[PDB]
């Protein structure tokens, strides 16, 4: 093989992170990560993120809507946009000989968008599409609700524009949103397959715009509670979670391990998920098609943890309870060192695999770069997994069973329990 | 620019949804178009040399045959073309009767008009060369109108422009003969305009929207073949038996002083000539002869079977072929002199025609239903 | 000089139908000739004959020409 | 859509369909 | 007896040779069109296929093998009960207008 | 009120591809010019028409100059005769029907241009008429000027039997019999009434061969196209 | 009315084949002639009796027109 | 390759050459047919035409 | 540090063999995780009318425990150690593979050899997977993409094995007994007709000695006229039109006979397919898209998704396209598509080729990013091409494709060729075959 | 299942050259197309001959008749 390289790193005067692995691939992959997800949408300018996501390649200052679309396609590049409830991630791909063109079109899209009334008005009904395409998966319903039940100010906000707002987003609201949240103190420039001098040189020259967070998020006041969309699908989807802890604390790790103890997902194609604690617990009173798995969300501000039930129509009452009991008798303390040592492998491997391909890697480098300061190599993560004791896990399960509850259900909910019946 | 917009009016010649199962009896409309266009084209070229004056009208046609280059082929294609038209017409009307297509009332009634127009055209056409049958055909046919009480006698003289079929008539007949074709071609486009509202019938009589196919490429190639055959039939007549369907008396110039022995309208009219001669009364004859053609317009009101087409209708099937055979009989009877036994065969054939259509065919349909519990 | 026709007629009116008709010609011809003031002729019979003869005549006269 | 084998981060782009992680 | 003639005629008409039921041949018409709309998915879909096959046969000019012919005894009058109503409702609509 | 129909004499030009016999036309022409051009008009033929049919251009022009035909008017406004030329239409036996009848006991000898097509039976009739003259049967008398011919209708023709043996003598020197004359003049009269006759039938051949070739080829194409539909297979697959 | 808008058809499958992959005149006489003969058998008694009847009436009324045109018969009659 | 197969790829594949073929072929055909069937007719009616009896009168 | 040079620094995939046949294959990077797995020339093309749907049955049973690891042990051993175990069947291939940590490679390789060789095939388990699969066939029945693609196969390769689905007719599933499966297994899973591929953190020869350890013990050779040969499958210009109106949208697939894994044209055909490209309503580009079909489709909503394809098999393939659309847009979508094919065949502009080339270049490099990708490339490359191929060679082959080539190549496979057409849904508009066929030639 | 749907057998109707379901059609297509496209091309030629002839006749109809050429001299 070739010779492994140091993921270089810098932090310009105005707080702007820059990073660049130069792994001499034939392909070059560049992200500009920005703190501008749903959390920073106020109670008025909703969906403005969602539209902003679709709005890549509307005419900019230096390049026309045409030039952008055709120019990248002329070298077979790609300009993707990836939003979380916290972060937007404008990410390009191309051959390592075209890097400067793709870099160029990237800066226009972020620093210099015009948002022309007649283009932005023409784009609006795509919201209708992109939303409906995504709410095919009944999960999206449930998860969207769950945050809106759990949290209020910031993270209750959906990734997909609400109904009433489709059409109503003004080009002023984009100008405003970009101006306020596309700032040096909220941005990290990540590069894979590119040398550090040029990523700096361009960042200094063309990304040095006002570095003053123009809005800040709230502190994510957790509420708690339940949202139930009765709608007659064959199955019933329902999620139940409780206030977990944020990412970057060693208490997060304990929830991560607590996850792979309970339920991760399939590891072996077509198996019965023999090792999955939750699936196995709910495997046994109920004889039908069903599913359950451990929900673990963790952001900078806060976090969620619990389980997700895809039960039958009338098996909802059984599956949701039966699964809950199984987590309870972990909070009570039935956890052999073998079970923690298995989960620690699942997680250790699961992480290591999830940065294998360039695609995940860049999302983690940019994730760390924004979330907190500089890159934390895999060894330290693998070590910190080991660092988590067998107490912290049972204390996480104790924090769940005791903690404030959030439930989001949708399906035929006739035989579905409520938080007070649970 | 490209004129690209109303070629897209051949959404009713190319992507037109047609039934999959229309038989060769549906090939006939197209042919009738070919007949019409052919007739027009040859007619025009004949008009380049003909003259409508009594002094030169015969002499012109001869000059066309003898000295005008290929004038004879044109002249005979025209005259036999007239027959092929009428064959195609009677096949085409039959199809409609058998398969019940007369349910498309507009298309049908426009049809019944067209027919009259074509009869009228061709009648005048045959006067133009001013032969013995050309004259006496007109004298005898036209005069029928003066059977109409009070006015007819004046009306006939108005038609003629005098007291006899004369030079005054021959000229206008040419004039009208030239025009009507076009009125025919206009009406035809309306005839289609209404048909395409519904699309074609088919031999079953059963709505074929469940199973349609593009007119093209299927029915184009079917129709090209079909035209080729008509062209064969025509060219056989023209090149081998050019006087087969013609009367010889019309090769001797007209003479208002000496009447031919067996005066008879050209073949496609003989059926009605017979029905006319059945009735002893003058007016009765005329009204009968009228009904004999216009009863086509009544037909749709006499439909009774809950099935549209005769395909699944045995009784009707027979009575139909009885009708055709009776027409063949009347056609024969009309060609013969009015002597025994032809006058009685005439009577019975005539009464049989109307009896079939008005009494028996509707009854057949009724009984037919009673046997299926309809 | 002699005409091929005037031979072929002779040779044709041998055949049985010609003589049979010619017979009927004489036979009623008598009857028409020998009476007083009856009003017919045997024209019909003449033609009956002539037809029978000339069908034949035509069937071969043209070989001589 | 199917059923029977069951055992957030939004994403949209310019060349890919949208995925819901 | 009538029922012998009926049997004969039925087989003479010879729609059966195409695997068509009597009520497949009925003359399309407002009442019929309506009755047909009221038909249930299966009965409708069936009729569609019976006819789609009968037309295809007619185009090829062939018929079905003797065995697959529609049989007098087995010939369902599927459209009858629906139409009779459509009619009666219209006769009521007219009576009332009088 | 009785009538005898002609028989079917088989002419060299009878069959559907069989042409006229131009030698016999040539001879037939002389029969007209000698025997009938003195009572029968042939108004629609002219000497030029003969050229390339049965005579050369020189022969035909020599046939033309043989006749005095009127022309004019000249400088003084007067009509004058001149020898014929190629473009002259065969001269007329009389000035008009009244003269023609007054010369022949009231009967008008018809024009022969189209006589072959103006009568049922055609040459099979004309021949039969010309040779078929015979004696009135016991019972039949006739007016003066009428001769009995059984092929004519009413059997009382006003034409004197116009051909007997050696009524003329032909250029090529054929036996000028009676029935050998009638044959030739009938063969001529056919051409007079139908000059297209040879050409038409040749076209007919080309048409037959052509349809021969095309009509299967097209049918083939039709079948090539319709194959798709003629071959197809349906399958009803309702569920539950 | 055109393809797309004609009518509603459910649960039907049509299999077909390229004109270039198949024979133009398959089993032409093999299966043609019998099919033709069946077809002729089917209709013949519906079609042909009316024309036969025409043929009878034709020849009859014709040869019968010829009788009445001919002559008279007692052998004596126009006198005595 | 068969004759059909060579004929396809050499003359029928390009719609340009296809048309040209039809033209060339139709010129060639025309004369052959005309003269062929003219000859058949002339034989069928041997002796009778002015072209057969022309020589005699010159 | 150029693209041309970047192709040099790519690890040359190392490949060994065994006396007993099993080719061993591996590409080394310094990846802390790796992927390793078994690739086999077996499936529904080698299957036959009576045993069709068995390769799917075996694939189903393979992870339900071996002899040396009964019940759900095979499962738990892999689950608990963290790693991932997957498998798939196709018409011409079958693969079972594991994603693991580098250190686990030795343990991993062991389990695969056990899944392949010592499979239990419990008689109680067969009837358990019998009810599973019957329900997995009802699932596909409502996935118009899968249905249309199987139809396309059925009518494209009618009368041959390729026409067969990988899943097999619902009858066979219900009547396949152990006897059939065991036979299939022993008759088809032979060591020379197999490859052991892996990529990530590992040194070639560590694998090879693990292969000698656990795969020397596999059926090492074959008997004489039992190991089968593959008959060429006839491609038939034809149509199959499942008219179902109650479905919201019409799916259609149309394709002409592809060249086959072997043929070098498969580069200029990939370049060409890249030019016509692919699309769905969620693409950002809209009207400004470079592919005229995509931009036309987008501005006029001719369709809500369309993709070109080159499905490759041994000595043939399917080279065409597929679209999902509204019951009235079918003719137009078709017209534009065929239009593009004929446009390529007869005039293929120079730069638009250069666009395709780069899209393809991008495609293959950014396709081989991971271990699971490259392991799978290596696994099949050997089973089809006979070797693995350097990106530096693929590049050379791409760099030779220009206008004149793209045309000669497209003209070769498209121009005046009978296509095979599968249509599923409210397709009353879908053009007649005789019409579609005329869409394949020019100078109208 | 939709995999029960097997395409029926067309070997009754096929061309000989494409009967062997283990033989590639690619050889014979060359000649199959050629053969059918031949029929077309001939039919066109014949029709061209036919058309050329009826046109020119109808045209010649308008050039000086023999009547008018008589006097030209
Ligand atoms: C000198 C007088 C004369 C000559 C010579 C003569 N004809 Fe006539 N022809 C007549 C007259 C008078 C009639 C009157 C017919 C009638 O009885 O009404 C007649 C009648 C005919 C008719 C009868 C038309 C019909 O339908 O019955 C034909 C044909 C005819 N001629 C042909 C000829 C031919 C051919 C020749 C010589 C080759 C010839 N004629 C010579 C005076 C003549
Ligand atoms: C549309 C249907 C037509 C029919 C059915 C028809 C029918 C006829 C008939 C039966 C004749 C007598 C032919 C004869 O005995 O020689 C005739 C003569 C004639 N027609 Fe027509 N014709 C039609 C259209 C036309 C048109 C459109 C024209 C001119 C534009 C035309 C011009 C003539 C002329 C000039 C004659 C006299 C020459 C002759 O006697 O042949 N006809 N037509
Ligand atoms: C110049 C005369 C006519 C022309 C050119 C003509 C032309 C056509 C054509 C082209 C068609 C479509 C093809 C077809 O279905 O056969 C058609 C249909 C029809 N015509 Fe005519 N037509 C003429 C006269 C008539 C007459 C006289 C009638 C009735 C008395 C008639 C009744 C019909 C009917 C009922 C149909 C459609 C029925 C079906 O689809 O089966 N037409 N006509
Ligand atoms: C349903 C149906 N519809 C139509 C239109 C046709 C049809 C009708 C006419 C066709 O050719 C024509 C021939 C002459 C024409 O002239 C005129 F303008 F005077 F008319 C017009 C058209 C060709 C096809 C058909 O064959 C069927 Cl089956």
């Amino acid at each position: 093989p070739p010779h492994p390289q140091d993921l270089e790193f810098t932090r310009l005067p105005n707080g702007l992170v820059i990073a660049s692995l130069e792994n001499y691939a034939p392909a070059s992959r560049i992200g500009l990560f920005i703190k501008a997800g749903s959390r920073y949408e106020n109670s008025n300018n909703l969906g403005t993120s969602h539209l902003l996501r679709l709005a890549s390649s509307l005419t900019t200052k230096g390049a026309s809507s045409f030039k952008i679309t055709r120019g990248i396609e002329a070298v077979g590049g790609k300009l993707s946009v990836t939003s979380t409830r916290e972060n937007m991630a404008y990410t390009v791909e191309c051959l390592r000989d075209d890097v400067d063109i793709l870099m160029e079109f990237l800066l226009n899209v972020t620093t210099a968008p015009e948002f022309r009334r007649w283009e932005v008005a023409a784009l609006q009904p795509q919201l209708r599409i992109d939303k409906a395409v995504a709410l095919q998966n009944p999960q999206a319903h449930v998860i969207e609700n769950l945050h809106a039940a759990a949290y209020r100010n910031a993270l209750a906000n959906s990734l997909y524009c609400p109904d009433y707002r489709i059409g109503k987003v003004t080009p002023v609201e984009l100008h405003d949103y970009v101006q306020n949240h596309f700032t040096s103190a909220r941005m990290a420039l990540i590069g894979l397959g590119v040398s550090h001098p040029v990523l700096k040189q361009v960042a200094e020259q063309f990304l040095n715009i006002r570095g003053g967070l123009g809005l800040s998020g709230a502190k994510a006041k957790y509420h708690g509670g339940e949202i139930r969309e009765q709608n007659g699908d064959s199955l019933v989807h329902a999620a139940l979670v409780a206030e977990s802890a944020a990412i970057g604390s060693a208490e997060a790790n304990a929830f991560s391990v607590l996850q792979h103890v309970l339920g991760a997902g399939p590891h072996v194609k077509r198996g019965s998920n023999a090792t999955s604690s939750l699936y196995q617990a709910v495997a046994k009173g109920v004889h039908q098609p069903f599913d359950v798995s451990a929900f673990n969300a963790s952001y900078s501000d806060s976090g969620l943890f619990g389980f997700y039930t895809i039960s039958q129509a009338a098996s909802a009452g059984d599956v949701i309870k039966a699964a809950y009991n199984q987590v309870k008798t972990i909070a009570q303390g039935n956890l052999s060192n073998p079970d923690v040592q298995a989960a620690k492998n699942k997680l250790k491997a699961g992480y290591l695999m999830s940065v294998e391909s360039s695609e995940g890697f860049l999302d983690e480098v940019g994730s760390q770069a924004l979330a907190a300061g500089s890159y934390t190599p895999p060894s330290t993560v693998l070590q910190q997994i080991d660092a988590v004791a067998d107490a912290d896990v049972i204390n996480a399960a104790k924090k769940f069973v005791s903690g404030r509850k959030s439930m989001a259900a949708s399906g035929n909910l006739g035989h579905t329990p409520f938080i007070d019946e649970l | 620019k490209s004129h690209p917009l109303m070629k897209i009016v051949n959404n009713a010649f190319i992507d037109l949804p047609a039934p999959s199962n229309i038989s060769s009896w549906w090939n006939f409309g197209s042919l009738l178009g070919i007949c019409l266009i052919l007739q027009i084209l040859t007619g025009l070229f004949l008009a380049m040399h003909y003259t409508s004056d009594t002094t030169t009208a015969f002499s012109s046609v001869t000059h066309i045959c003898r000295d005008v280059n290929y004038g004879w082929i044109i002249r005979y294609m025209h005259a036999n073309g007239a027959s092929m038209f009428f064959i195609c017409l009677y096949m085409h009307v039959g199809r409609g009767l058998y398969y019940g297509s007369y349910t498309f009332l507009e298309t049908w009634n426009i049809g019944v008009i067209l027919l009259l127009t074509v009869m009228a055209t061709a009648f005048m056409g045959y006067v133009l060369p001013w032969g013995q049958m050309s004259f006496w055909g007109a004298t005898v046919i036209t005069n029928l109108l003066s059977a109409i009480p009070y006015i007819g006698t004046n009306l006939v003289e108005w038609i003629w422009g005098g007291f006899s079929v004369d030079k005054a008539t021959l000229t206008r007949f040419f004039a009208f003969h030239f025009i009507l074709p076009f009125i025919i071609m206009a009406i035809a486009m309306v005839h289609l305009l209404f048909l395409h509202e519904t699309g074609s019938n088919n031999p079953t009589g059963i709505s074929s929207d469940v199973d349609k196919i593009p007119f093209h490429p299927y029915y184009t190639i079917k129709d090209i073949l079909g035209a080729l055959l008509l062209i064969l039939a025509l060219m056989l007549l023209v090149l081998f038996a050019p006087d087969l369907l013609g009367d010889p008396d019309n090769y001797t110039p007209a003479n208002p002083l000496n009447t031919p022995p067996h005066i008879k309208p050209e073949w496609y009219f003989l059926f009605a000539y017979a029905i006319l001669r059945s009735i002893p009364n003058k007016l009765g004859g005329v009204l009968a002869l009228a009904f004999s053609i216009l009863i086509l317009a009544l037909i749709p009101l006499l439909h009774t079977s809950k099935q549209r087409s005769m395909m699944f209708r045995p009784l009707s099937q027979c009575l139909f072929w009885a009708l055709v055979a009776d027409l063949l009989t009347l056609t024969w009877i009309g060609g013969q002199p009015v002597e025994h036994p032809y006058i009685t065969i005439g009577q019975l054939a005539s009464v049989l025609y109307f009896l079939l259509i008005l009494v028996l065919m509707p009854t057949a349909g009724t009984i037919e239903n009673k046997l299926l519990k309809w | 000089l002699v005409d091929p026709l005037t031979t072929v007629r002779e040779q044709c009116e041998q055949l049985e139908k010609c003589v049979k008709a010619r017979e009927r010609l004489e036979l009623c011809d008598e009857r028409v000739s020998s009476r007083s003031q009856t009003e017919e002729d045997c024209t019909e019979e003449l033609l009956d004959f002539l037809h029978a003869r000339d069908h034949c005549v035509a069937h071969k006269l043209f070989n001589s020409l | 859509l199917c059923r029977e084998s069951l055992r957030l981060v939004a994403s949209v782009s310019l060349n890919v369909p949208a995925s819901v992680r | 007896w009538l029922e012998g003639i009926r049997k004969w005629y039925y087989n003479a008409a010879g729609f059966n040779k195409l695997g068509l039921m009597r009520d497949d041949t009925i003359h399309e018409n407002d009442d019929v069109k309506e009755a047909i709309r009221r038909l249930p998915e299966n009965l409708y879909d069936d009729r569609v296929f019976r006819i789609k096959r009968a037309l295809d046969l007619s185009m090829r000019q062939q018929i079905l093998p003797k065995e697959q012919w529609t049989k007098y005894e087995e010939d369902k009058s599927y459209l009858e009960p629906y139409l009779k109503e459509v009619i009666r409702e219209r006769k009521e609509r007219e009576e009332w207008a009088k | 009120d009785l009538e005898l129909h002609p028989p079917s004499y088989p002419w060299s030009h009878r069959g559907l591809l069989s042409s006229l016999d131009h030698t016999s036309i040539r001879r037939g022409f002389q029969v007209y010019k000698q025997v009938c051009s003195s009572c029968h008009s042939m108004d629609y033929v002219a000497y030029r028409h003969l050229v390339g049919v049965c005579y050369t251009e020189d022969e035909a022009k020599a046939l033309a100059e043989e006749v005095e035909v009127q022309d004019g008017p000249n400088e003084d406004g007067e009509m004058f005769m001149r020898p014929g030329k190629l473009s002259d239409y065969f001269p007329k036996p009389y000035p008009n029907p009244e003269a023609a009848r007054a010369a022949n006991n009231g009967a008008l000898p018809p024009d022969l241009s189209y006589i072959v097509r103006a009568r049922h039976g055609g040459e099979d009739y004309v021949f039969s008429l010309l040779t078929g003259y015979c004696e009135p049967p016991t019972g039949v008398s006739l007016r003066e000027g009428l001769y009995f011919n059984p092929y004519f209708p009413g059997q009382a023709i006003g034409m004197a039997p116009p051909i007997y043996n050696e009524v003329l003598e032909f250029d090529d020197g054929t036996p000028a019999t009676m029935s050998q004359v009638a044959k030739d003049v009938c063969t001529f009269l056919r051409w007079a009434a139908e000059p297209e006759h040879d050409h038409r039938k040749r076209m007919g051949l080309k048409m037959l061969l052509m349809m021969g070739l095309l009509l299967p080829l097209v049918y083939a194409m039709k079948r090539h196209k319709w194959s798709v539909l003629k071959s197809r297979k349906l399958a009803y697959r309702p569920p539950k | 009315r055109q393809f797309g808008h004609l009518t509603r058809v459910r649960h039907v499958i049509t299999y077909s084949l390229s004109p270039f992959e198949q024979r133009a005149f398959p089993h032409y006489f093999s299966k043609g002639i019998p099919n033709v003969l069946r077809r002729t058998r089917a209709c013949i008694l519906r079609v042909a009796p009316p024309f036969v009847a025409f043929y009878l009436v034709y020849t009859w009324g014709t040869q019968e027109f010829e009788k009445s045109k001919r002559k008279n018969p007692a052998a004596y009659e126009n006198d005595r | 390759p068969t004759l059909t197969a060579r004929l396809y790829s050499l003359l029928f594949r390009r719609t340009s050459t296809f048309a040209l073929t039809i033209v060339v072929g139709a010129l060639f055909f025309e004369r052959a047919f005309d003269q062929g069937a003219d000859a058949i007719y002339e034989h069928i009616n041997e002796g009778k035409l002015w072209k057969h009896i022309k020589h005699k009168y010159e | 540090a150029t693209y041309a040079q970047a192709l040099q620094s790519v690890p040359e995939t190392q490949v060994s063999q065994l006396d007993n046949g099993l080719r061993v294959a591996s590409e080394q990077s310094s990846q802390p995780t790796c992927t390793v797995g078994v690739w086999i020339d077996a499936g529904s093309r080698y299957e036959s009318e009576k045993n069709n749907g068995a390769g799917y049955f075996v694939e189903h049973l393979a992870f339900k425990g071996t002899k040396n690891r009964p019940g759900n042990a095979l499962e738990k051993e892999v689950e608990s150690m963290g790693a991932h175990l997957n498998a798939y069947s196709t018409r011409e291939h079958t693969a079972y593979y594991i994603k693991a940590l580098s250190k686990d490679l030795p343990k991993a390789v062991e389990l695969l050899a056990d899944i392949v060789q010592n499979c239990s095939l419990e008689d109680s388990q067969i009837e358990k997977e019998r009810d599973v699969i019957l329900q997995e066939l009802q699932e596909n029945d409502t996935s118009m993409r899968d249905v249309v693609f199987n139809y396309l196969h059925a009518t494209a390769f009618q009368g041959t094995p390729l026409a067969q689905s990988v899943e097999g007719p619902s009858e066979n599933v219900r009547k396949l007994s152990r006897a059939d499966l065991t036979e299939y297994l022993s008759r088809h899973y032979k060591a020379p007709r197999m490859v052991l591929a892996a990529a990530g953190g590992l040194e070639h020869r560590q694998l090879l000695d693990l292969a000698q350890k656990h795969f020397s013990g596999l059926s090492g050779t074959y008997d004489e006229d039992a190991v089968p040969t593959l008959s060429p499958c006839r491609f038939t210009g034809s149509q199959i039109c499942h008219r179902e109106d109650g479905l919201p949208l019409a799916h259609v697939a149309i394709a002409v006979e592809g060249p086959g894994w072997a043929h070098p044209d498969n580069v200029a055909l990939q370049v060409a397919n890249a030019i016509i490209g692919h699309y769905d309503c969620t693409y950002g580009g809209g009207a400004h898209l470079s592919s005229p079909l995509a931009s036309i489709a987008a501005t006029n909503k001719l369709c809500q998704s369309f993709q070109t394809f080159n499905i490759c098999y041994a000595d043939t393939g399917l080279l065409g396209a597929h679209f999902v659309c509204d019951h009235m847009s079918i003719d137009d979508m078709m017209f534009v598509l065929q239009g593009q094919w004929m446009r390529l065949c007869t005039s293929a502009t120079e730069s638009e080729v250069l666009r395709g080339k780069n899209l393809l270049r991008n495609a293959l490099v950014s396709h081989l990013d991971g271990t699971t990708p490259v392991c799978e490339d290596i696994g099949r490359s050997l089973l089809t091409y006979g070797r693995r191929i350097p990106l530096a060679e693929w590049e050379s082959r791409i760099a030779e494709v220009d206008a004149r080539v793209v045309r000669e190549v497209c003209s070769k496979y498209f121009y005046d060729q009978c296509p095979a057409v599968a249509g599923f849904g409210p397709i009353e508009q879908l053009p007649d075959y005789n019409r579609i066929r005329s869409g394949m030639f020019w100078l109208r």
